[PDB]
């Protein structure tokens, strides 16, 4: 019985629990491309993060070696 | 960026080292010591489209004055003529990692030595001796990020 | 010097010739590592019973709200790292010829 939970799990009812099956067949796809594009952004945001750990590890050496 | 200019001087066609040697004997028509000084450089700069300052005149000669005489002789003149005929610091950083295989932040010898053997060319023992100390300008045994830049300035 | 300064340049020019190759292929072991992990994570769809098909779109609808939240908390680490690099980088930062031959010959 949480206010933010009852409303969060209610965005499904208003978005799917209301109409057609051929709207559904052409909506569950659009609801899946949105995920592949969102797990691609997450992939590149991971490879970019690994790379920054190196730039900082190198920069952390330069600020010291040049002291 | 220096020892990149002696590589153009080393590979000048002798058909070019005639035109420059000729244009040098004219350059010095009037000099006592037979070499380009501030007087002869004043002439061919303003009589080419400038009017440089005599304190700035000596700053174009002292850049190739590997003799400290204030005069640009012939061998100092080709080094002047190759400075007037590279690679970005952002691009040399993504390449700096492919050297750093252990991903520490340096390039010890065994990481340079392996990049050299991958070039397909025939490598010697003396090549890796001069090269390692062309970058390791403090003899710590590795080429940190700043050194790897002054190392590869202008390397196409 | 133990070797000519034009071989020293020939060798320098040859190291960077494969470092871009060793990078153009590192960006290909990564182009695939994406698509491979983009079929383990986002396994392609395949079709259902008009009603018990709806309990899938609602699972996809909340899958997104979970994915884009996973994508945020990693973005705010990439974002906070970009802020630190410039904060790091600023610290360490603080520590003619052809016209002559024509007019002489
Ligand atoms: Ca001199
Ligand atoms: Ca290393
Ligand atoms: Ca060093």
């Amino acid at each position: 019985r949480e206010k933010k939970k009852i409303l969060a799990e209610r965005r499904k009812v208003l978005a799917i629990d209301h109409l057609n099956e051929d709207q559904l067949r052409e909506k569950a796809k659009e609801l899946w491309q949105s995920i592949y594009n969102l797990e691609a952004e997450k992939f590149d945001l991971q490879e970019k993060f690994k790379q920054q750990k190196y730039e900082i590890n190198v920069l952390r050496n330069r600020i010291n070696d040049n002291q | 960026m220096d020892d990149i200019y002696k590589a153009a001087v080393e590979q000048l066609t002798e058909e070019q080292k005639n035109e420059f040697k000729a244009a040098f004997d004219i350059f010095v028509l009037g000099a006592e010591d037979g070499s380009i000084s501030t007087k002869e450089l004043g002439k061919v700069m303003r009589m080419l489209g400038q009017n440089p300052t005599p304190e700035e005149l000596q700053e174009m000669i002292d850049e190739v004055d590997e003799d400290g005489s204030g005069t640009v002789d012939f061998d100092e003149f080709l080094v002047m003529m190759v400075r007037s005929m590279g690679k970005s610091e952002e691009e040399l950083s993504d390449l700096f990692r492919m050297f750093d295989k252990n991903a520490d932040g340096y390039i010890d010898l065994e990481e340079l030595k392996i990049m050299l053997q991958a070039t397909g060319e025939t490598i010697t023992e003396d090549d890796i001796e001069e090269l390692m100390k062309d970058g390791d300008k403090n003899n710590d045994g590795r080429i940190d990020y700043d050194e790897f830049l002054e190392f590869m300035k202008g390397v196409e | 010097s133990k070797i000519s300064a034009s071989r020293k340049l020939q060798l320098k020019t040859l190291l960077l010739q494969i470092a871009k190759q060793e990078l153009e292929r590192e960006a290909e072991e990564r182009r695939g590592e994406k698509g491979r992990a983009l079929s383990t994570r986002a396994q392609p769809l395949e079709l259902l019973g008009f009603a018990e098909l709806q309990d899938l779109a609602r699972q996809l609808h909340a899958r997104v709200d979970k994915v884009d939240e996973e994508r945020y908390d990693i973005e705010a680490k990439v974002t906070k790292n970009i802020t630190e690099i410039a904060d790091l980088t600023q610290k360490i930062f603080d520590l003619s010829a052809d016209a002559m031959m024509q007019a002489l010959l």
